């Protein structure tokens, strides 16, 4: 997931955005 | 700061900054 995938590869705000409540 | 390596309490600190009051969840798997 993105925790995994935004460390692995680099992440984005479309990505880190999804994860807010 | 967004698009890069976001790893351990980076990705945390983040996510902080990035949602503001809304907050985020942060699920390891």
């Amino acid at each position: 997931g993105i925790v995994e995938q935004c460390c692995t590869s680099i992440c984005s705000l479309y990505q880190l955005e999804n994860y807010c409540n | 700061f967004v698009n890069q390596h976001l790893c351990g309490s980076h990705l945390v600190e983040a996510l902080y900054l990035v949602c503001g009051e809304r907050g985020f969840f942060y699920t390891p798997k």
